[PDB]
Order: structure tokens, then C-alpha cells, then sequence
């Protein structure tokens, strides 16, 4: 008999399932994802003065490995490190290696300054090796010099070299200690004398002795060249005294500014931007969470142990 | 639900209503019809848009690497990093699950309340000229043509115009 | 509370009712009686069951020892671990207190709403044959026997059957 | 005149207090605890191939201390360490001791492989001591050998020993460096010559030198033997060039799979099961939180500085009036 | 809002009411009145005070320094500390933003519910002696003097006293 | 026509904006701040037995630098360190420097115990230096003794000194190693014989060799005195075997109880109370959060990246 007006709400055929405080299987008219599952398989470097190191290891930039010849100097806001990158052509290792790598990966460029070190007539300062090839010929670490006695068997003379930091900023200096394979090798290069290498500044000092010892060959070489480093402050001097065994620096490094070190396996792309990176590439999502990797760098969504979290963007779905 | 309208006294939603979230269906001598309510629909959509602006974002804190991808590190410091990262990940996983669960509950109940608030404003409009049927409809006790129905939807229905006729028809 | 029924217009709960959370009491010419409502009770219990299933659990993440019980560790790494653990513990203590405080408020207000929703469906069903006394009861203006009272609880009460008698008693 | 129908809700005489956003003393019909207080003072090891070390310390398993003779080799999913566990019978310590201990407590077994170091007729390999007793007599670390000169006073000849890893996985190798109590004691074993122990590998290099000096007695001995260790990779070797002072390994170790390390004093119980452990037993609760200890291991409830947190499992309790 | 009263069917608030949060205005033959409701006002205030007691506080945990202000600590551990602190800072920033947003929503809706519960309490008291005008007022269909108005505010208004007079005026 | 009663709520002219879940510009009748922005630029020390070290560095308390003469012993619950605090008057540094500083800043006092070290007629134990001035005259670290040969040029005798810990608490023992500027200096002080210093206890052992080497002058001195330390347990002995180069302890230290270490530049204030401190001052607030600094100590509000977070203490403000 009477006229009527009915009130209602919309609905859909296929609803989306979401979770609430009280219900794990709650159907709603629409929902949207909050955990990012997918990544771009690229390092997105638009709006960034970047540097892809290739097969050059960050430490190789400072000592000057053949692989790092294009990366001895420069400026950048982002530095990309790659897998199986070469730091040392000659067998050996750097003492306090990981901290040095982290310092370089936090920097925004490298300048190089000459030490100015010179050597007497009885020293040969241009010693080379088969392990460090350059231009199809024998060579050595570009920023260092292998000092040996010019006449084979003669005693390496007592030499004292001092580098002064004339800059207003902090400088980084590296050197190496040759540890020979045999006792005869040691006598041919440096002499029968007992070897000793002292290094000293206002903020650092240490002593080093070459050690003759048999050990397994790496690329046909049982000898080693281990590296050491320190920071030389503005105005301060650092003094090397040595009578054979020092791998002396021809140049020192200055780490300039700040930058974002990335370790990744993904190729560069300059057509698009990103603020979040990982091993597999870039994460350009607007979502607050991600499940790709717990290891990321930059401004990133927070990693969560969840495949999906649907956020409801609609009422309960109650279909006809 | 918290407010009793959606998944409650309103038996089900309308799949045919594609022009809005909430609305009206009527019947009279002229025939049936349908129309969406813009005010209540927009009230719900604005609140969900507000949630998305707050939730769909990340922090602007620049994080650096503390785990090396291509080399090893000290076992003790690595265990502390692994413990800290897994503890932080447990917090963010938990916080994400709680946020979404809490927000989903509130979104559902908010939408339920907007339906009820619309229902309530129509009841007070009609005043003593109509009665509730229990399923979300109002049985109007007078001749209410397309213009009369439009005025109820438009919030311009004057109850005193039809009060005499309606009170007689209700009492019988 | 939020919905005004429990600790509100309903003065107090019934300690005698031990076969349900919500229910009815009636008085007619034949006698008195009590009967619990199954649907509203089960809705309240099912929602609380969902909270317990969601809350009463732990993470699957396996943590290892980073502090030695029976020996000392490095001083600087021990300070960092102590700072991190206390910081993590402050977060979980805060989150636990916030979780349970938030859940308790919602559980209380949810149960309040289910009382209101049962009150509302009964009101809409009785229509013009009853009036609210303000204390959670309906004064019914006709002879409503035990079969009539059952139809109110089972949701099969047709208002039109008793409408003529009820309006004469209401108008007086 | 009118018949009446009343709606209502249930209640109880004495309810339970809970906390809400707006009220500390909120009464409800029932509630349940979310913070675990109690704990079984036992190690629950059902469904776990466990290993209770007792007096043996994890590092002692690698070097072969008298107390760790039964626990030299084995496999497990859970390794248990106890208080005052003996690692070193002879006085000394290991460099990166905690890193090594955590590696062993992370593993799920140890296998032993012989080095195959033979020495010439001017070397005394079976060097025992009073500190490391075995079967009512003087002995040494079972996985090592104390190398000294045959002739007392004569110089220790510069012998070379190399071990190649011919296995798919990494091999952990350990050695010791003796530090004599005096120059009299130093000259008897190794001689008047200058001592130098240079270990060499493809991925590791270090030079060690013995240290003569006056020290107080630990177990009646002023001298010490410090231990050093490294990982020998697959298809790789490690060469020891030494002239006295080096304590050479007769065997090396290999850490198998993974397992859970528990440092606790409580005893084993095989009837119960649990996934969370601490110093004073196991935590078998289903609840999300606990206030026993912040130091736990395994899949655990999160630690909180709270005695109780009651979660409401019912409505507000509005009881009937009382006279 | 959730309950539909504040910023809803009640058009706006009263700046002239300085002695309470909620209240009554009335018009009768005797005069124009205004009065605050103490019970609903205090219920809202107590609930907000309870939040302030809960939220406005800090943890008892003693935190020592793990970063030197005037000297440079080791580089690797310094990065771990920087990462861990920035992660903890992101959690607390998020927790604080969520807390205040959640509580502000609940405070606004709680206040809305107290307005509705008072309105509903008055509606059920008046019974058939008044009608709702849609704007949060009740049109009372009998002579309701200052004592009558006070009885409505005091929650002791007896509808039966004026029922006969009121029903005649409503039907006209 | 009929009498009426209207329900309503209060409003205000001065509204306040707050953020909700659904709305970022929500106006309410009242609101209150949850993040503390302002700081008291002072150290609030009411109810604290405190020690302001001034220009004395915590490590200087143990070795006895002139600037630390009035802070050689004491008790405290709060220890305050300042910027540019003097630890070493003579050029050098301590091994595990930060770990030692953190131990001292965690303690609640220092007590000094005599070593009882005596030396023969051929040793001069009263070595002093112009680097360590005290009342306008040459002096030395108060808790240590610079041992040299009485006759200039002669060999320093093979000396043995042993300290026994008679206390029930652990004792902190410090010593120094002199590293000469040149060989001529080294011979004058300790003789031409080869120098060797050995320290040994139950829980600790080490060997130190004085190093003559070329390095720049710090405060006119190319020499260095480096320090080392260890904990001697109750009942245990520690023995020093040396023949030139040792800077031997005349007293050892005992760290007593626990305390709160603060590093800050702000002036002291004894009228104000606090439980939270930072570089720039104190944080007395009752609020749960603060945006002053991420580095704080004590019972503190949590740091957040937010200027303001307004908690609503009132309903929606709907004016007119
Ligand atoms: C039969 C056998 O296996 N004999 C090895 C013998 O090959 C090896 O000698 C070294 O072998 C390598 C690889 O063939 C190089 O030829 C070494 O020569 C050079 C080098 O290129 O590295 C020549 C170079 O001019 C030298 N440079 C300087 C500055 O002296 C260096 C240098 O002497 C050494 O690298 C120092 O370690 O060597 C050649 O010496 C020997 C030694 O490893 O071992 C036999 O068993
Ligand atoms: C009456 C008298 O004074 N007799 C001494 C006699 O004490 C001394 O014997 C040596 O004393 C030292 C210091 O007390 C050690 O106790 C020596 O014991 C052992 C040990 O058990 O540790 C014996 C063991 O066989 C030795 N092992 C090897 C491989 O040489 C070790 C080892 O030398 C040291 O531990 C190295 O630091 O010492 C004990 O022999 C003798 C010594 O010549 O002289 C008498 O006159
Ligand atoms: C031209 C030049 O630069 N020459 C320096 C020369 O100055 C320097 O001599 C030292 O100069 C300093 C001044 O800064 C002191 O005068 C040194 O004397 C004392 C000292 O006060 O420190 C005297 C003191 O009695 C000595 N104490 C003892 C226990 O021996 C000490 C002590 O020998 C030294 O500190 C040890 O290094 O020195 C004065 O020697 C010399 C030496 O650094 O170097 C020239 O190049
Ligand atoms: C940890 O973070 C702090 C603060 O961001 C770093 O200290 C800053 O270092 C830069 C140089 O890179 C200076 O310009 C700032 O003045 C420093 N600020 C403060 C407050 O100290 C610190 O370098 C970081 N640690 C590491 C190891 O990178
Ligand atoms: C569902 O919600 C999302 C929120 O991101 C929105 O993009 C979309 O337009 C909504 N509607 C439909 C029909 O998908
Ligand atoms: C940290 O976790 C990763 C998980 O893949 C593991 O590979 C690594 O060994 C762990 N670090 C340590 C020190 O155990
Ligand atoms: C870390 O906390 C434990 C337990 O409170 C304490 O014994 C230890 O001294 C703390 N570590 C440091 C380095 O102070
Ligand atoms: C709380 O309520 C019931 C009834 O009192 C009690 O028996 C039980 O322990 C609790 N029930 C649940 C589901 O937690
Ligand atoms: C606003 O809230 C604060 C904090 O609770 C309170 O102290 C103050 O009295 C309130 N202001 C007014 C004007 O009511
Ligand atoms: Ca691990
Ligand atoms: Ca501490
Ligand atoms: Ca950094």
C-alpha cells in the first residue's frame, strides 16, 4: 500500500580478502598492497654523478692496481662496487682492510698528491713484476714504488723520507712491506743486512720487519706484499726510515666529501631515478614495506617477513 | 559490525550501484529508481584517501651498509649485526601487521557508520510521515512522487507539508 | 561507553544468566522468564577468539646468543649490545602495553555495540506496537503470550498482526 | 497494563581488572595473561639430538683437552655449555676466543682430519706436562704435539710442515705458541738461537715469536701456551715454517651443518619439549611476551619490563548491587 | 564523525558555554535557559586525563653513552652504532606518529559518542511527549516550565504526567 | 509554537590543528605537545654528588697529569668530561684508549693504592720533563716514575718489580713505555744494550720493545711515552721485567661502584634537577619524546625526527 524509500550500499562480484583485528578472512570491496614484492633489475642513476668501478676494488684505487687505472681520481655522489673486484695484482693483503674499504665507499671523490720521495743512485726505484701487467708489459702498483738495490747482492742504503700534509684537509697514505720467498731472494734485492722499516707521525707509529718464509704460491709467487695505512692530519708530517723491503708511496690520497657506496650485481641505467638500492638493483616503490632483502642502502621501505599485507580501501563486500 | 548497518540490518549491498558508495532506491505510482548520495560517498572516500597519504610512504633517513655483500667480516661483530637486524625486522613485521589489521578494522567500521549516519538523517527528515521496516527502508504513508523522493535525497523534504495526510494513513 | 548500552542505559548485568552473554527477560499475563540470545553471544565470542588467535603467538625467527653467560666479552662491544638490547626491550615493552590497552578498549566497545545491535533489531521489529522505557526494555501495548515472546527472540514477530490493538492502547 | 520485554547482558560477582587507553582500573568479566612469569628449571630436549658437554668447554673439543676426550667428534642439533668448563689444562688463552666459541656453538657437529706431520730423528714430538693429566699421569692436548729438541741445549732445527685441505668444505686449523718462563727454560728446549714461527697460507699470513718473562704461577707453571686459529679453504694449503716454540697440530677440525648453542646450568629432561632456552632452563609458553630474562636463545617470546599484562576476553563487568 | 552528532546533525558548538563540554539550551514561557551537563562533561574529561597519564611519561631504563662527543671511536663499530640508532629512531618516530594519530581519532570519536549518549538519554526520557527536529533539539508538545526542564536535565522527567496533553497536541 | 530543549557542545575561538588517522588538518578545542623542543643550556646537578673534571681527561686521573692533580681520587655518582681535556702532558697515547675512558666514566669513584716499588742505587727514578709542568718547574706524571740509569751512558740493570693485590676488589694498573727520539738519547738514558720490557700476571702477559725511530716533534719532542693497562684480580700478582724504557707505576687505581658519565660543554647548575643529559645541556621535560639530539644519557625521552606532535585534549571545534 504505502510508497517506500530504501537505503543501501554498493557491492562487487569478486571481493578482496583482508585481515582485521578480529577476522583473518574478511572480504572487502577493494584493497591495496603495502609490501613491495618486485624490484627493477637496474641501478637507477639519473640525477647522480656516479662511478661504476667494474673489476676495480675500492682499495685498488688508492694503491693503483692495473684494473683501477681509470679510477685513480674523480668525484662522485655514488660509488658502485662489483663482485670479484681485484684489489691486489701481487699476492698479499691490507691490514685493517674492511675499515679502509668502508671509508672509500663513504667518500665522494679522491684526489692524489705527490709524496715527492726521491732515492739515491744505488737504489732502483722502478721494480716491476709479471703479476701486475700494464700495456702488455711488466709493471707495478701505479701509486707505489718497489725499491730494490740496483746492483744485485749489494746492501740497500739507509733511506729516510718525509711527507708533509700541506692541505687543510685530512690525507690518507699507504705503503707496503715486501715479505720475500727465500733467503737468497732477500739477499739479492735488499742485502745480507738485517732489515727494518719504521713509520712515524704525530698521531701514529709502527715498526716493520720483512719476514722470509716458505708458503703456498698465488699466481706462481710464494712472496707477499702486505699493505698498511694511516691518516695524516693537516700540517702533520709522516716519516719513513728503511733499508730494504719498503714499498714506498709516490702519491697519497685525499677522500673528498660524502657519497653512497653500493655493492650490487645490476647494470646501470641513467634514464630513471631511485633512492633505494640492493644487490639485485633498485626499489622505486611508494609502499612503506618490502620483502626483497634485509640488506639495502639509501632511503628505503622497511624489510618485513611477509609475502603480502592487503590494506582495505573499501567497505565489507556483501554481494547479492 | 560496530554500527549494525553494513553486514547487519541492511541485508546486502547493491552490485548495480556503480555511480557511488551509498545511495537510495525508491518505489511509487510512477515506478522504481536508483540514485547515489554524493555527500556520504565523498565522506568515506576522503577518509580512506587520508589513510593512504599517511600509510603509503617511507622515511627519508639515509642508511649505509653495515654488511658487506662481496666479502666476509669478523664473526663476533657479524653476529651482533645479524641479531640487531633480525630484532629490528621482527619489530617492523609486527608493526606492519598491527597497523594494517587496526586500519582495516577502522575502515570497515567507518564505512558502516557513514551508512548509519545517512539512514539517521533520513529518519529525522521524514519525522512522523514514515516508519522503519527493519531492512533499511522507510515506508512513507503518503503519495511521494519523483519530486518528493528527490527532496528526501536532496535534504529539502518538509515534513509539515504532508503531516496531516500521513498521520491519518498511519492510524487507519 | 561508546555505544551507551553496557554500563550505560542498561543499569547492570544479570549474574543469573550463565548460558549466554546477551539475552531477554519478559513479563506477561502468564508469567516471567529468561532466555539467552545465541547469535549476538556467538558474534562477541567469535571476535574475541580472533583476537586471541592473532595475539597469542610468537615469531618464527631463531635468535642466537650474542652475550656469553659464563665468560666476559670485549668492553666496547658489550656496551653496544647492552644499549641495543635495552633499546629493543623499551620498544617491545611499549608495544605490548599499547597493544593490550588498545585491544581491551576495542573488546569492551565491541561487546557494547553487540548489546546495542540486539536492542536495535528488536526495536525495529516491534515497530509501533511498543515503546522504549529508557532502561533497555520495551513496554508492549498488547497481549503478548509466551508464543508471541518467542517470536520476538526468534525474529519471526509480525507487527501487523497486533498493530490495530496496540495503537488503541497507545492512544488511549 | 502493558506486557514487558527487557534486554540485558551477563555478569559475575567479582570480575578481573584490566588496563585500557582511558582507564587503569577497568573491570571485565574475564581476562587472560600475555606475559609469561613461570619457567621450567630444566633443558627440554625431546626431538633433539643434543650433547651435554659438562666439564668440557667448546674450544677444548678442537684442541683435545682431557675433559673433552669423549666429545672430540660427533654430530648434533643442540650443543650445551656449562659454568666453569675447562678449555685449557695448560695455562694460556686463544686469540679471538669468543669468535671461535660462537662458531662451535653455531655448528651441528665436528669431524677430525689428520694433518700428517712427521718429524725427523732430532725432534722430540711427544712432549707431555703435569697440567694436562690423563689416566693418572702426565700428558698433552690430544689434537696437538709439543715439539722440542732431542738433545737438551742444542738448537731446534728449522723444520717445515705443510697440510693441504683435500675436502669440499672449509677446515678449521689450530696451533699453539709456547712462551717460556725463563731463558734457562727457553735454551733447554729450543736453544740459544732467535725464535720465529711464521705460518703461511693463500688467504692468511701471520708471524709469531715466543716471549721469555717472569710471571706468576697458574697451576704451578709460570710459562704459557697461547693458541691461534684460521680457516683453511677447499683446494688450499697452510705451511708452518718454525724453529722451536710452535705447538703443531696432529689433527684439524671441520664444523658440520648448524645447531643451537645453549649456555645454561639446569639439567637435561628428555620427556619435555621446548624451542626457547635461557641460563635457568626452558620457556615452553604459547604467550607473546615474558619477563624471565632478556638473554634467551631460539624461537622465543619477546622480553618486557612488566610483571603482568591482562588481555580482556569479555565485556565490562557491571555487577548487581550489594547491601 | 563516527557517531554523527559533533560536526554532524548538531550544526555547530556553543562559544557561550564556558562551564562545561556538553549541555542544554531551552525555550519555554518562563524564559530562555542554558545549563551544562556535569556527568557527560566529566566522563569525557576523565577519559582524556587517563590518556595523558598513560602517554605523558618516559621509561625507567638507564642508558649510558656508546658514542664519544669529543673523540673518534673505531670506524666499523661507529657505523654499526649509527645504523642501529637511526633504525631505533625510525621506529620511535613511527610509533609516536601512529600513537598520536590513533589517540586523536579516538578522542574525537569518544567526545562525539558522549554527545550522542546524552541526546539518546533525553530522547528515551521524553518518549511520546516530544519529537526530534533533526538539528539536535526536541520539540516538546506540552507546557514544560523551568522545573520540567530541570527534571529532563536531572534525568527524573516523568513522561506519564504529560502524556495525555502531549498526544492531543501532536495529533492536532 | 511548542516549547523546546536543544542539546549541544562547547566551542572556542582559538582552535588548534592536530593530525588524526583520516585527516591531517583536523581542528580541535584544545591540544598539547608530546615532543620537547627547548633545552636548558646547563647541567642540572641537584641531588647528585658530582665531579666536574674541567680540563682533566678521565685517563689523566689514573696516570696523574698536572691538570688532574685535584682529581686523583674521589667518589661520585656523576662524572662530567669537557671538550679538549688534557690526558697526556708528554707526547703519546694509550692502547685501548676508548675502552679505558668508558670504564672510568662508568665508575662511581677512584681509590689509589701504593705499588711499593723500590729501585737500586744505579737507577734514578726522579726523571722529569718540561712537557709536564707543575708550579713552574719540571715534573712528571704523579702516579708513575721515569726510570733511567744514574750514570749517563751506562747500562740500565735487569730489574724486577712485582705488585700483589691484597684487596678484595680488582685493581687497575697502568704503565708506560718510553720510545726515544734518537740512538744517542737511548744510549744516554738506558745504555747501548738491547732493551726489553715484559709484563706478566695470571690473566695477562705482553712484551714491549722501546723503538728508536725518525718521527716529527709534538710540543718540541720526537720522543713518545705510550701507556698500557690491565686488571689485576684479588690475590693475583703482576710482575714487571725490564732493563730500560719502563715508566713504572708508583700507585695503582681501584674503580669503585657505578656512576653516570656525561660529556658536555654546558655550565653547572645545582638548583635544577634532572635525569637526562646531552652535549648542549639537560632535558627536564615530562614529555615522552624529544627532538634535541639522538645522543643522550640517563633516563631520557625517546628521540624522534619531528618538530611537533600535538595530542588532542578536546573535541572537534565547530565554531559559529
Ligand atoms: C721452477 C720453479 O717453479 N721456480 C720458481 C720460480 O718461478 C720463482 O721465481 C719467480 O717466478 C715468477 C713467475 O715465473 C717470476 O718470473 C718472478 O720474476 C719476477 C716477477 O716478475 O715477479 C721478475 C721481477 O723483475 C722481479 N722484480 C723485482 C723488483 O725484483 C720479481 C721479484 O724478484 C719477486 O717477485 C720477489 O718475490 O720477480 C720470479 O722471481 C721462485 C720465486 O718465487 O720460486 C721458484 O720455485
Ligand atoms: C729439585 C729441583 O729444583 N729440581 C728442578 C726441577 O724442578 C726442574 O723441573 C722442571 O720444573 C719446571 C718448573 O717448576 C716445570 O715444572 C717442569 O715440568 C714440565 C711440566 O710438567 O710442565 C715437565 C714437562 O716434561 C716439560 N715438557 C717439555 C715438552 O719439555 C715442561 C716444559 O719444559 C715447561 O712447561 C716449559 O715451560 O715442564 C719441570 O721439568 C728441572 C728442570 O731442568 O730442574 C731440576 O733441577
Ligand atoms: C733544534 C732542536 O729542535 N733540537 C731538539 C732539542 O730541542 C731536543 O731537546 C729537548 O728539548 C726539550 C724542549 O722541548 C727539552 O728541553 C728536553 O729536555 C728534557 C725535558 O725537559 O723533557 C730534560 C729532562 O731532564 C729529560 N728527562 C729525562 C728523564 O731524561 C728529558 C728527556 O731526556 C727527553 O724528553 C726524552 O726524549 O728531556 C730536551 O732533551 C732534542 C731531543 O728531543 O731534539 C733536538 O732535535
Ligand atoms: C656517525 O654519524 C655521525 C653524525 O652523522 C658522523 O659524524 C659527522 O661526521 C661528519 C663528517 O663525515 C661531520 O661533518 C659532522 O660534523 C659529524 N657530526 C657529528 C654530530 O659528529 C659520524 O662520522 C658517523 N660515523 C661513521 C663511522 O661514519
Ligand atoms: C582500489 O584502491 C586503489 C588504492 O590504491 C585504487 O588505486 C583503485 O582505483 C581502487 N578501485 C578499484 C576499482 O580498483
Ligand atoms: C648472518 O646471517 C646470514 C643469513 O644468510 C648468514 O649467511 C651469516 O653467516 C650470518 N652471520 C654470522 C656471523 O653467522
Ligand atoms: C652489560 O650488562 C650486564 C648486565 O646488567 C652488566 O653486568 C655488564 O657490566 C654490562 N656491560 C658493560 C660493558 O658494562
Ligand atoms: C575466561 O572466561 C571463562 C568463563 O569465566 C573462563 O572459564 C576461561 O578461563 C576464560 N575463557 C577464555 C576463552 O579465555
Ligand atoms: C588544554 O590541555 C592541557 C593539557 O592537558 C591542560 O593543562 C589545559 O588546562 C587545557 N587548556 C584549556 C584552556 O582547557
Ligand atoms: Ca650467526
Ligand atoms: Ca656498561
Ligand atoms: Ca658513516
Amino acid at each position: 500500500d504505502p510508497d517506500k524509500i530504501c537505503l543501501g550500499h554498493h557491492a562487487v562480484a569478486n571481493g578482496t580478502i583482508v585481515k582485521t583485528l578480529t577476522n583473518e578472512q574478511e572480504e572487502v570491496t577493494n584493497a591495496t598492497e603495502t609490501v613491495e614484492s618486485t624490484s627493477l633489475n637496474r641501478l637507477c642513476m639519473k640525477g647522480r654523478n656516479h662511478k661504476d668501478l667494474g673489476n676495480c676494488h675500492p682499495i685498488g684505487m688508492l694503491i693503483g692496481t692495473p684494473a683501477c687505472d681509470l679510477h685513480l681520481t674523480g668525484t662522485w655522489d655514488t660509488l658502485i662496487e662489483r663482485k670479484n673486484a681485484i684489489a691486489y695484482c701481487y699476492p698479499g693483503a691490507t691490514v685493517n682492510e674492511e675499515a679502509l674499504r668502508q671509508k672509500i665507499m663513504e667518500s665522494g671523490g679522491i684526489s692524489k698528491i705527490n709524496t715527492g720521495f726521491t732515492y739515491g743512485s744505488s737504489i732502483n726505484s722502478a721494480g716491476t713484476t709479471k703479476a701486475c701487467m700494464r700495456n702488455g708489459g711488466n709493471s707495478f702498483y701505479a701509486e707505489l714504488k718497489w725499491l730494490v738495490s740496483k746492483n744485485k747482492g749489494q746492501n740497500f742504503p739507509q733511506t729516510t723520507n718525509t711527507y708533509r700534509n700541506a692541505d687543510t684537509a685530512e690525507h690518507l697514505i699507504m705503503w707496503g712491506i715486501h715479505h720475500p720467498s727465500s733467503t737468497q731472494e732477500k739477499n739479492d734485492l735488499y742485502g745480507t743486512q738485517s732489515l727494518s722499516i719504521s713509520v712515524g707521525s704525530s698521531t701514529y707509529k709502527n715498526n716493520f720487519v720483512p719476514v722470509v718464509g716458505a708458503r703456498p704460491q698465488v699466481n706462481g709467487l710464494s712472496s707477499r706484499i702486505d699493505f698498511h695505512w694511516t691518516l695524516v692530519q693537516p700540517g702533520d708530517k709522516i716519516t719513513f726510515s728503511h733499508n730494504g723491503g719498503l714499498i714506498a708511496p709516490s702519491r697519497v690520497s685525499k677522500l673528498i666529501g660524502r657519497g653512497l657506496g653500493i655493492q650490487s650485481e645490476a647494470p646501470i641505467d641513467n634514464s630513471c631515478e631511485s633512492k633505494c638500492f640492493w644487490r639485485g638493483g633498485s626499489i622505486n616503490t611508494r609502499l612503506p614495506f618490502q620483502n626483497l632483502s634485509p640488506r639495502t642502502v639509501g632511503q628505503c621501505p622497511k624489510y618485513v617477513n611477509k609475502k603480502s599485507l592487503m590494506l582495505a580501501t573499501g567497505m565489507r563486500n556483501v554481494p547479492e | 559490525g560496530l554500527f549494525g548497518a553494513i553486514a547487519g540490518f541492511i541485508e546486502n549491498g547493491w552490485e548495480g550501484m556503480v555511480d557511488g558508495w551509498y545511495g537510495f532506491r525508491h518505489q511509487n505510482a510512477q515506478g522504481t529508481g536508483q540514485a547515489a548520495d554524493y555527500k556520504s560517498t565523498q565522506a568515506a572516500i576522503d577518509q580512506i584517501t587520508g589513510k593512504l597519504n599517511r600509510i603509503i610512504k617511507k622515511t627519508n633517513t639515509e642508511f649505509e651498509s653495515i654488511e658487506s655483500e662481496f666479502s666476509e667480516i669478523d664473526h663476533q661483530i657479524g653476529n651482533v649485526i645479524n641479531w640487531t637486524k633480525d630484532s629490528i625486522t621482527d619489530i617492523w613485521t609486527y608493526q606492519a601487521e598491527l597497523l594494517v589489521a587496526m586500519e582495516n578494522q577502522h575502515t570497515i567500521d567507518m564505512a558502516d557508520s557513514e551508512m548509519l549516519n545517512l539512514y539517521e538523517r533520513v529518519r529525522k527528515q521524514l519525522r512522523q510521515n514514515a516508519e522503519e521496516d527493519g531492512k533499511g527502508c522507510f515506508e512513507i504513508y503518503h503519495a511521494c512522487d519523483d519530486s518528493c523522493m528527490e527532496s528526501i535525497r536532496n535534504n529539502t523534504y518538509d515534513h509539515s507539508q504532508y503531516r496531516e495526510e500521513a498521520l491519518l494513513n498511519r492510524l487507519n
